[PDB]
C-alpha cells in the first residue's frame, strides 16, 4: 500500500467516523466530535466520488440537522474543513455552518 | 471613532462589564479591567496593526519581549482582565498593553522584530495547572496531562511495580537517579517523592540528599507514628515537604494519635476525605489544623449517582487487596462512605479543603484534575447559590477561589511557588490559551517555558492548519533540545549542591524548592478556612460548628458528553 | 445554553478620545485598488492617492484598531485622521520622515 | 554471450534508446546513456556477481565505497543516465561503473568487504527535493516532506502560533536559538529565516548572527519600501537571501514601487503569481528582472477545476482575515485570479518560473511540492506539445526543466549549492529511489547523508519486509545520533564564527551559505528566461510580447487518485 | 498456625511439588525447591508485610537491594524453582529469602527504605532471550522483540538495502560507526556482525577494531574455502564470533569441504537445517562436530502442515532470486526439504542443535523465538513422551533443555555469557515476568538493566492501570538517559581499546565480548549431543547410527489463534 | 474533534471490536484478545447511552457465553474493565466473571 503520514490520519478520522454513524443509527443525539468527524468523512467519500468541490460545500450542510445533534453543539462548529484527494487532486472543503 | 460593544467584542475580545460562559458549565466570569486604550489594540494579520512602524517598533531584541499574547482574558487567583501578555526569556515579562512607544500611547510591552505573536482574542487564558499527586506508573502519563492543561507533576515511582501501583514513592538514590534522567524526555515540570517510610533519618536524607524534593508517606508501608515523626524531623531540616496517606487500619492509633504525631509540623495530607485513603472514618477532620495542607484526589469530584458503585472495585486493585480475604474486603465500606463524599463537595466550596489533584493510575484520573475542579464549581453554584464573598452577578469569586486549588496553592505546598503556580512577571512562561466554549476541557495552546509544547494540529499535508482530523500532536517545545531549555527538573537544595545534576549530566534547566515547613493553612490562597468539624463514628455524619454538612449526587455533568468521543 | 457565550453589556465604545483628528478629501489616481491600514501613516500612503500630503504629517486613519479603508481606481472620499501619539517618532513606511515628528 | 533487449531490461533496467513511462502520466524518458560494460553488471544475490575476489575486491574501507546503488537510472538536471552511483564518508563519491579491477575492466567505483548494497535495476534516483518556504507549524511537517522525497527544508516559526501561520519567520535571537536546537530532532537538513521586516539595520543583523540564514519579508509585519531597502542592505553585507511577499494593498506604492525599492539586488520572491500574496494585480511582472528569482507555491500548480472555488476560504484562515470585514473580503477577488492562475503554468513551462515549493500550511501542501510539478509538465506537454528544446523522441528536456526546479535552483537561491541539489560529486548523499510506477508519488528509497532514514515497511514480525501492511516508517539515518551525523543545520557565515554552535550545543553536521548576492536569473539552470510580461489592470490578462499566455483547467490529474487512500 | 495448599498458592504462588502447565501446551514443570521459610513470605499491599520496622529494614542503601521480586517461579537453565530475587545496581544481587533480618529468620536479601517491590507470587520469572541472528533491516524490530521477552539482539545490518535485506552484515568502519551510534536508541542490549567475506585480512581487521563482536560469513558475498579461512584466522586472533551460512550451489566443494576449511576451529552454524541456507542438502550434517555451534531460524520450527508450501516463495524475496530465472528457482526443491525439517524438530529434543533464532525479515519472524521453542517442546513432548533425562512426573528437565536455547548458549556463543543469559549473580538484571497462563506467548513485565522498559498498560486516564485498551507501551528504561544506563552495547576487545566509545562519544553501557575461540559443542547447555548424523544425497533422509530420524507435521499448535488478534 | 490522546486510544478498543464482532457473526468461537474486546466495547456504548455503572456491571455478563468462545478463554478473564464517559463524567465499569 505503502501508506503515507497523511493517508493513515485519515484512517482515525474514517474510524471516528464509523463511531458517530452507528449512534447516530440507534437514534442517539450527537456530540461535538461525533458530529464534526461523520461530516467530514462524508466529504471525503464525495471527493473519492469524483464530486466538485463547489457541490459538497453545499451538500454537506444537509448531513446532520440541528434536532439530530446535543445542545450547543451547532454554536461549537462555526465550519467544517477537511481536504481529500479529488480526481484532480488535494484539495479543501470548507463547509459553513454545517448544521442548521 | 465609535464602534458597538458586540463589533468589540466580535474583533478584541470582551470588555470590561462583558460576561462569559465557562464551557457548558453555569458559572459566568464577568471582565473586570481591560488595561488597553480604546482604538489601540495591538491586532496581528494582513494589513493589521503589528507592522514596521506602526505596531511594530524598532528595538533590538534586549529592549522588547520574544512572545506577546494579543488581547487575552486572563482568568487567575489575582483577577479577571483583559490585557496583553509579554514573554521573555522563557519568563513571563509584563502585563500591560503592547505596542510601539514610537506612535502608540501607554505602551509597557514593546514588540519589535524579534517578537513572535500568538492571537488570543476571545480567548482565556491561565497559568498552567500543577498535580502534586502523581504515581510514576508510566511515561505516557505525561503526555494525558499536559494535554489537559497541567504543566507541573509532582509525585514518585519507578514504572509499573507494585510499590508504584499503590504508592507515590521512587525507592531510594538508584532509583531517584534513574527518574531524574528519564524526566528530561518529559514535556512537563518535574519533581519526585521518595519513600518516607522510615525510623532511621540516615536513609531518609540520602534520598533527598539524592535529589527528591518530599517524602511521601504511606500506609501500605507502614505509616506509623515513629516513621511519621522520621520523615518530618527529616524533612524540618531539608526544607522538603512531606505528603500523607495515614493509617486507615487504625492499627497503630486512630485519627487523634497520627495528628499528635506530627505535632503541629507542616504536611500535605492527600485525598483529605478518605475514599483515597487515611483513618476510617474521620481523616477528613485534619482540614481543621492550621499545619494541614489539605487536598482531594479527583474521582470523588464532584460527587455523581455512579460514584459509589464504581469505587467498590477500585480500591482493591490498585492497593492489592484481596476480594476474597474477607479483612481485605470488610474495610471497603469503611473507606468509601457516601457521608464524607458529599460534604467533600462543599468543603471545597468553602475553602477547607485548599487543592485538587489526580492520584493518576491510582485511584485517580491524571487527565481529569482541572476538569473535576471545575464540575465541582458548577454543581455548587447550583446547590449552594452565590458565595458569601461575591460581588456583582458573577461567579467571579468562586472562580478565583477554584482556580487557585489546581495551580498557585500546589506550588505553595510543595515549594515551588516562585518559579511557577500563576500568571506573575519573573514567574515561568507555563501558560495555557482556551477558547471559552471549551474553557477546562480542551486547550487550544499549551505554552511551556514560553514554546508551545502541545496544541490541537489538523490534516500535516493541508493547506492550513484547521482540516480535519484535528488531534493533539507535540510541537518545537516538546523536541530534544529544546524542550530541555523550556522544562525544569525540581530538586532539593542538598541535592543542587552535591552537584547531583552535573553528576547524572541532567539536560534541563534546574529549579530549587525552598519555603516547605512555612507554609501553613493561612497562606492558601482564598482557601484557607479550618473548620470546627467532626465525624460521627457510627453515622459518617460530617458536621461544622454541629450543622450538618452534605450535598445531593448528580446525574449529569457539564464538561462531559458534550466534547468526549468515548 | 451555548457552550462558552458572551454576554456583552449594550452600548458603544469610543476610540481614540481626546486627539487631534481632521478630515482629508482623498482620490486615487491610480489605475488598481489601494487598500489603507489603520496605523499607517497616512502622508506616506501609495503615491497614486492624490490629497494634502502636508496636513496628513504624523496622523493614522480614526479607524477601529486592525480596520482599513479601500479605494477603487478613481475613488474620491473623505477620510478623517487621528494623531500618532507615543513618542511621535515615524520610522519606515517610504522612509521620508525617519524621525520624530 | 547474446541477450535479448527485452529480459536484458527485465535483469538490469533499461539501457541506452530505452524509454520510461513516469508514473501514470503521459511524459516519457530516454537513456541517453550508459556507464556500464555490457556483461561486466554488478548485480547482488546469491550465486551473483558480488562475491569475494568476484565483483568484491580486497582493498580496505579507505580505497572503496560505503555504499554502492547498482543499475541505477539518473534523472538529473544534467542527464538522464544509466549508471552505477557510489557513495562515501556520507558524500556522492562517483556515478561511473562499479566492481572489482582486480578481474573486471572499467571500474572506476570499487567495492569491498566495507561495502554495503542497495539494488536499484529497475528504478529512477534522483537528488533530494529542497523546499525552501516552509511555515514550521508542526514538526511532523518534516516527516511528511521527508516521504515525498524533499531532503531539505528552508523557512521559519516557531509552531503554531499566528505569526507563523501567516508568515516563514523565527521573531528573534531566543527564537531562533531554540528552532536551532529543536531542529536537531529532525531528519532533514534545515536552514531558518528571521523576520525581516525593520527599518533598523541592527534588529536584523542580530537575527543573522543568531543564525538564520534569510530574511522573509512579510506584508503581514509590513512590506513597506523602508522596510524591503532595510533587509536587502544587511543581505548585502551578510551574505544572505531575502525572500519577498509584497504589499498586496498597494498600501505603499504599486509593484513598480517595490521593485524600484529592491534596486537590482538579489531577491527570492515567493508565489510570484501572487494568490499566495504581493501586488494585487500584477505581482507577477516580477518574473521579467534579473536580480528576481521567482517560485510558486503549489496549490495553484496545476491550473485545475477545483482551483478558484477552493481558495477563496484558504485566503482567509491562513492571514487572520475576517469574512464579515469587508476590507477584509474585497481584496479576495483581488488576490485570487484565473487569468494568472492559468498563465502561471506556462510561464513554468518556458522557464520564467524557476522554482516550486510549497508555502507548508499556509496556503500550500508539505507533502505536494514533487507531486504538483510533475502535474503542471504533464498538463503542458499536453497542451502544448514538445518544448522548443527537445530532441528526439521524448520528454528529457522537459523532465530536466521540471526537476531542476525542487532541485539545484532553490539550493542556488539560498546558498547550499555546494552541499545539495543534485547528484554530483562531492555533495552530501541525499537520494531517493523511485519504482518507475510510483515516480514523484512514493518513493521505494529515501536516503539522508549515505544513510536510510525512510522507507515503506510491511510487517516487523513477518519473515520478510514485503507483507502487508507496509507504509513508511523511520529507519536507522532518522536516529539519535545517527540522525545528526546523516543532517545539515545550514548557518550564517556570521553565526558560525560566533561559534553559535557550540554555544547552543547544536549535534547535528554545520553548514554555511554563501553565494546568495551573487546569483542572478541567468544562474537558474533550464529556467533562465525573462520574459516581456505585462498583466492587464482591469481584466487581469497576462500577455507577454503582446501575446497572450493562458491555459485550460483540468478535471483530471495523473499522480492522483491511483495511488492515495483519502 | 496453618493454612491449606491450594489457599497457599493463591496466596504466594506455588510450592514444591506443586505442578504448572505451561500456556495452553502439555508442557507441565514442577517446583523443585522453595527458598522460603513458610509464614515469613514477604508480601506487599495495604495492611502487608512489607512496612517499616516489619518486613522492611532500618538500613540505608548500600545495605539493602533496589528491587526485589517476591514470591517468584524461577525458571532457568540450573533449576526450577520458587524464591524471592533481589535486583541492585542494575545487577542481580541474590536469589533467596527477602525481608528484614531485624524480625524475621534466614533474611539473604534485605528490604529497606531505597526498595523497590515488584508483585511476581503466581508468575513465573525467566532472563531475557538472547537473538544471535537479526538483520537490522529496520529499528522497529528492537521493539517487537522487547515485547516478546528478548533482550539482547545481535546481528548485521544498515536498513532497508539490499545487502541486509539477504545478509547479517553491518559492512565497514562508516556503517559499523553509524549503527553503533543508533544503537544507543534501542531499548536492547546490542552487538553489531561485519561482513566477513574477504581473502584480505586487514579489511576484516579494521571491522573488528571498528567495533563489530563477529564476522558473518554468507554465500550472497562469497562463501569460499578462502574467505572462510580469513574470517577464523582474525576470529581467532581478535576473540570474536563467526557465523556461517554456507555454499548452498555446491560451488567451490560440498559441505565436507567447508568442514575441512573450518579445520576443527570455532564457528557458530546458521540455520543448520539448511531451508534458511547452506550446503544442499547436507548442512545439517554440520551439527555432529565439536567445533560447530548448531542453531536453528524460526520459520521451521515446528514442522506443521503449512511449512513447505510457504517456504517456497520466501526464499525468492529474501536472497534477491529470479522466479523466472531456472537456475534461480531449481535450487528451491534443493534447499526446501520435508526430510531435513522434520529432522530438526527430534534433533532439537535431543540436544543435537543447541541454539534457537529469528532470522528477522529474511526467513524469519523477529517476536517468535521465544514462542516457536516452545511450540516445538511441546510437539516433541505429544510424539516422543518423557526423555531419557526426565525424573519424577513433569517436563522440567525438557524444560531446562529448551530454555537454554534462547538464553544461556547464544550467550556462550557469542562471548557475552558473563554479562547476560541466566539469572544468576553478578549478571546484568534482564528479566521478564510472565502469567503462567501466557508463558512465552505475552509477558506482564521486561525488565532492563533493574528497569522496566516495556509492558502491558491499559487506559492512561483510567483510575487504575487496567482497563482496556490494554497493550505494549514503553516505560522509564526505555527513555532517553535511564535508556542508556540500563542497555549495553558490545563490543571487541581492540575497540574498547581503541576508544571507540569515547570517539563516536557512546551514551550507553559499554560491555566487551570475550571467549568466543574457547567454546565448543560440549559447552552448550543441556545441548552438547555430537551425533552420528548422515543425509541421504538422493532421498535426502537423514538419520542417526543409521536409525531413520523424521516427525509429523503439526495441524494445530498452542500458543497460536487463541492468544493473536491477527 | 480535538481528540485527546485517551480518545484517540479508544479508537484502538472500538476497532478491535469491530474484528471481533465480525468473526463472530461468521459462527466462530472467540479467542482472548477477541472477547475481551467485544465486551469492553459493549460497555463503552452503554455508557454513551447513559446507562448507569450498576447496570453494566450486570449487563456485561451476558454478552458471551461459554459456548460462543474457545477452551480455555473464559479462565483467561476473571474480569474486564473499560472506563467511559458517562453523563456524570469518566466512570469505571468492573465486570466479574463476564462468560460463564
Ligand atoms: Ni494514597
Ligand atoms: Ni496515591
Ligand atoms: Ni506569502
Ligand atoms: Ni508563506
Ligand atoms: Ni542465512
Ligand atoms: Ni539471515
Amino acid at each position: 500500500m505503502e501508506l503515507t503520514p497523511r493517508e493513515k490520519d485519515k484512517l482515525l478520522l474514517f474510524t471516528a467516523a464509523l463511531v458517530a454513524e452507528r449512534r447516530l443509527a440507534r437514534g442517539l443525539k450527537l456530540n461535538y466530535p461525533e458530529s464534526v468527524a461523520l461530516i467530514s468523512a462524508f466529504i471525503m467519500e464525495g471527493a473519492r466520488d469524483g464530486k466538485s468541490v463547489a457541490s459538497l460545500m453545499e451538500e454537506g450542510r444537509h448531513v446532520l440537522t440541528r434536532e439530530q445533534v446535543m445542545e450547543g453543539v451547532p454554536e461549537m462548529i462555526p465550519d467544517i474543513q477537511v481536504e481529500a484527494t479529488f480526481p484532480d487532486g488535494s484539495k479543501l472543503v470548507t463547509v459553513h455552518n454545517p448544521i442548521i | 471613532s465609535n464602534i458597538s460593544r458586540q463589533a468589540y467584542a466580535d474583533m478584541f475580545g470582551p470588555t470590561v462589564g462583558d460576561k462569559v460562559r465557562l464551557a457548558d458549565t453555569e458559572l459566568w466570569i464577568e471582565v473586570e479591567d481591560d488595561l488597553t486604550t480604546y482604538g489601540e489594540e495591538v491586532k496581528f494579520g494582513g494589513g493589521k496593526v503589528i507592522r514596521d512602524g506602526m505596531g511594530q517598533g524598532q528595538m533590538l531584541a534586549a529592549d522588547c519581549v520574544d512572545l506577546v499574547l494579543t488581547n487575552a482574558l486572563i482568568v487567575d487567583h489575582w483577577g479577571i482582565v483583559k490585557a496583553d501578555i509579554g514573554v521573555k526569556d522563557g519568563r513571563i515579562f509584563a502585563i500591560g498593553k503592547a505596542g510601539n512607544p514610537d506612535i502608540q500611547p501607554n505602551v509597557t510591552i514593546p514588540i519589535g522584530a524579534a517578537t513572535e505573536v500568538i492571537a488570543a482574542e476571545g480567548k482565556i487564558v491561565t497559568a498552567g495547572g500543577i498535580d502534586t499527586h502523581i504515581h510514576w506508573i508510566c511515561p505516557q502519563q505525561a503526555e494525558e496531562a499536559l494535554v489537559s492543561g497541567v504543566t507541573t507533576m509532582v509525585g514518585g515511582g519507578t514504572g509499573p511495580a507494585a510499590g508504584t501501583h499503590a504508592t507515590t514513592c521512587t525507592p531510594g538514590p538508584w532509583y531517584i537517579s534513574r527518574m531524574l534522567q528519564a524526566a528530561d524526555s518529559l514535556p512537563v515540570n518535574i519533581g519526585l517523592l521518595g519513600k518516607g517510610n522510615v525510623s532511621q533519618p540516615d536513609a531518609l536524607r540520602e534520598q533527598v540528599a539524592a535529589g527528591v524534593i518530599g517524602l511521601k508517606i504511606h500506609e501500605d508501608w507502614g505509616a506509623t507514628p515513629a516513621a511519621i515523626d522520621c520523615a518530618l524531623t527529616v524533612a524540618d531540616e531539608m526544607d522538603i515537604q512531606v505528603a500523607l496517606h495515614s493509617d486507615t487500619l487504625n492499627e497503630s492509633g486512630f485519627v487523634e494519635d497520627t495528628l499528635a504525631a506530627i505535632g503541629g509540623r507542616t504536611i500535605h495530607t492527600f485525598h483529605t476525605e478518605g475514599a483515597g485513603g487515611g483513618h476510617a472514618p474521620d481523616i477528613i477532620t485534619a482540614c481543621a489544623h492550621p499545619n494541614i495542607l489539605p487536598s482531594s484526589t479527583n474521582p470523588t469530584l464532584p460527587y455523581t449517582l455512579n460514584t459509589i458503585d464504581e469505587h467498590l472495585d477500585m480500591l482493591m486493585v490498585c492497593h492489592h487487596l484481596d476480594p476474597d480475604i474477607a479483612e481485605d474486603v470488610a474495610f471497603a465500606e469503611s473507606r468509601i462512605r457516601r457521608e464524607t463524599i458529599a460534604a467533600e463537595d462543599v468543603l471545597h466550596d468553602l475553602g477547607a479543603f485548599s487543592l485538587t489533584s489526580s492520584d493518576s493510575q491510582a485511584m485517580g484520573r491524571v487527565g481529569e484534575v482541572i476538569l473535576r475542579t471545575w464540575q465541582v464549581a458548577h454543581r455548587m453554584k447550583v446547590q449552594r447559590g452565590a458565595l458569601a464573598e461575591e460581588t456583582g452577578d458573577n461567579d467571579n469569586f468562586r472562580v478565583k477561589r477554584y482556580i487557585a486549588k489546581y495551580t498557585i496553592n500546589p506550588a505553595l505546598t510543595h515549594g515551588i511557588a516562585h518559579e511557577v503556580g500563576s500568571i506573575e512577571v519573573g514567574k515561568l512562561a507555563d501558560l495555557v490559551v482556551w477558547s471559552p466554549a471549551f474553557f477546562g476541557v480542551k486547550p487550544a495552546t499549551v505554552i511551556k517555558g514560553g514554546m508551545i509544547a502541545i496544541a490541537p494540529m489538523g490534516d500535516i499535508n493541508a493547506s492550513i492548519p484547521t482540516p480535519q482530523p484535528v488531534h493533539y500532536r507535540p510541537m518545537f517545545g516538546a523536541l530534544g533540545s529544546a524542550r530541555h531549555h523550556c522544562r525544569l527538573t525540581f530538586l532539593s537544595q542538598a541535592a543542587a549542591a552535591n552537584g547531583v545534576a552535573e553528576r547524572l549530566n541532567l539536560r534541563s534547566a534546574i529549579a530549587v524548592v525552598k519555603g516547605c515547613r512555612t507554609v501553613q493553612k493561612a497562606d492558601m490562597v482564598h482557601n484557607s478556612l479550618q473548620p470546627n468539624i467532626t465525624v460521627d463514628a457510627q453515622t459518617y455524619e460530617v458536621r461544622v460548628d454541629g450543622e450538618l454538612i452534605t450535598s445531593e449526587p448528580a446525574d449529569v455533568l457539564p464538561m462531559a458528553q458534550r466534547y468526549f468521543l468515548f | 445554553m451555548i457552550p462558552g457565550e458572551y454576554h456583552v453589556k449594550p452600548g458603544q465604545i469610543a476610540l481614540n478620545t481626546g486627539r487631534a483628528t481632521c478630515r482629508v478629501v482623498v482620490e486615487n489616481h491610480g489605475d488598481r485598488p489601494i487598500q489603507v491600514g489603520s496605523h499607517y501613516h497616512f502622508a506616506e500612503v501609495n503615491p497614486a492617492l492624490k490629497f494634502d500630503r502636508q496636513q496628513a504629517a504624523g496622523y493614522r486613519l480614526n479607524i477601529p484598531a486592525g480596520t482599513a479603508v479601500r479605494f477603487e481606481p478613481g475613488q474620491k472620499r473623505e477620510v478623517e485622521l487621528v494623531a500618532f501619539a507615543g513618542h511621535r517618532a515615524v520610522f519606515g513606511f517610504r522612509g521620508e520622515v525617519m524621525g520624530p515628528l
